[PDB]
């Protein structure tokens, strides 16, 4: 019961931030004692940056370890390909995860946010919600924002890019506010980094409660 | 001060010097190559310098140091060099996409994927020189 | 080999008075693979519908659909699945039973999206259904006071909200023909908690 | 006419034969108990059939035949009954959860999960009549 997993790097982390790194997430349901080493390697041959390493104990029993690797920013965009190789104990073989750029057609997003009414029995909160949509790739970084300031990512949820009856993307994202922010200014701003959004790979969108 | 001595395996024209390389590479793999010979990928500024390189270029294609860094949206050579002279095919540069940038046979240039392997790439470096008698 | 047991739809349960519960097998062979039912109690199981599907990637999907009682559905009657394959050591049991806890009736919210340019002869209409409990709900759209088709629209998992209940998102994408014949779409939301009979709906509109 | 007339295990009051069932059942696991025992469960509707229970009730607690079909909000006898009489024990019927009856110790009565098991559950039936002399 060893599943790996190896995620490309966030549009927010890759474009924005300008610093992109990749996981590797092995899940293992049977932890026996030993060590599972996650091991990185460039198609080309160049070496790897330093991996950061993380184990942790799951509420069943589970072994959850990660690593994330530091990429290049020009190294991604150009189309390296990484490899990751899981040499688990209960396992003859290696498992063997790559991860690249999705080499084919764009479309930047199209953001749209709602902020729901005043439902009986809720009068100091509301609920922002956002509807980005008919993007290609599937690679999006969904942001909130007021006061000019980025709000913590646990404050929102954003759900998986679905496919849209044509040939893009959607993804929808959920913001509860509370009174005294709509109070203090009352605007939110929902921001959408992708790789086809013009200019400088990022789109947005504001709310506010009541206008 | 004459500028014409390129080290061995390159090819001289005017002030720089030139390494056709040959084998299957993506157009990333084609930009490694040449950083490992000391040099960086092709870049075309003059249609006497294109002329040089279709007579040496492979007719399959070859990759030619020209992409762009997404946030950007154009064409930017690997030295930094923005697009002067240019010689585009009929109906190029596209966005089928919305990409890398390789030489035809005809020495034309057209769009390509990232990830789409090409038997031949161009490198470039600045030709050395001799000093004045 | 992995085996997945559904509860009835709160729409087949609490409207349509006609539930039913679908174990779905996901596979191959000699495929005489055996799907039957048991209730915890040992009283009889109504008769089950089997359908084996052939997928695009040389898949076989077998689901066997067994229709329950309405009452013995809500008083917390548990229904198993058993599945047996040649190829497989082991039989599958997989145990399906209503959720019992607390109940939240949800709140309603339908939005409509502004003209996008180059996006004249249609719109998106957005739909959020929160702060339910427990996290089974139908989510509809109605046009003319009819039903659109299920395919029209697309419904998220129920996810977690910040505090206790549960949200869903649901999208339609709609033509201008619609919209021009009458301005005004339903969301429906068929749910155990709703009150009165165990519906809440709200209606939006391109360009009110 | 005289009914106090109650088959094997079962015992007699005015009308009606009562089972004091005992095993550990969930309420609907206690109602196709009674069924099958060519019965129903337990309708209370008298403070004298309440007083006869209480006397003969399981200190853990039984399984009586109240609930609601969801699409109520009101609770039903399993006969079909409405509920006239009631012994509902202090803060009773809740809207902890916003569910199934069962009675305590004391006789009095409280909302419980429909998946809960208790050790008891009471049934009932009409008692058979004697002809006349």
């Amino acid at each position: 019961g060893v599943s790996a997993y190896l995620s490309r790097p966030s549009p927010f982390d890759l474009f924005i931030r300008k610093s992109p790194t990749i996981t590797c997430l092995v899940v293992d349901l049977a932890p026996s004692k030993g060590t599972v080493q996650l091991t990185w390697s460039r198609a080309s041959g160049k070496p790897v940056q330093h991996s950061t390493r993380k184990e942790e104990k799951q509420r069943n029993g589970t072994l959850t370890v990660t690593s994330t690797l530091p990429v290049g920013t020009r190294d991604w965009i150009e189309g390296e390909t990484y490899q990751c190789r899981v040499t688990h104990p209960h396992l003859p073989r290696a498992l063997m995860r790559s991860t690249t750029k999705t080499s084919g057609p764009r479309a930047a997003p199209e953001v749209y946010a709602f902020a729901t009414p005043e439902w009986p029995g809720s009068r100091d909160k509301r609920t922002l919600a956002c509807l980005i949509q008919n993007f290609m790739p599937e690679d999006i970084s969904v942001q909130w924002l007021h006061n000019e300031v980025q709000l913590p990512d646990a404050r929102h949820s954003t759900t998986q890019p679905r496919k849209t009856k044509g040939s893009g993307f959607f993804v929808f994202s959920r913001l509860e506010v509370t009174r005294a922010e709509w109070e203090q200014k009352d605007e939110f701003i929902c921001r959408a980094v992708h790789e086809a959004a013009s200019p400088s790979q990022t789109v947005q969108r504001a709310v506010s409660v009541n206008p | 001060f004459v500028c014409n001595t390129c080290p061995e395996k390159w090819i001289n024209f005017q002030r720089k010097c030139y390494y056709f390389g040959k084998g299957t590479k993506q157009w990333v793999h084609a930009r490694y190559a040449c950083d490992d010979m000391e040099g960086q990928l092709v870049s075309i500024h003059s249609p006497e310098e294109q002329d040089f390189l279709t007579k040496h270029a492979s007719h399959t294609g070859s990759w030619i140091g020209l992409r762009n860094l997404d946030l950007k949206g154009e064409f930017i050579w690997v030295d930094g060099s923005h697009v002067d002279y240019s010689n585009w095919a009929p109906g190029e540069p596209t966005s089928r996409s919305q990409d890398c940038v390789m030489m035809r046979g005809s020495g034309r240039w057209n769009d390509a994927f990232c990830d789409r392997k090409l038997g031949a790439w161009v490198c470039d470096r600045l030709a050395t020189c001799t000093p004045p008698a």
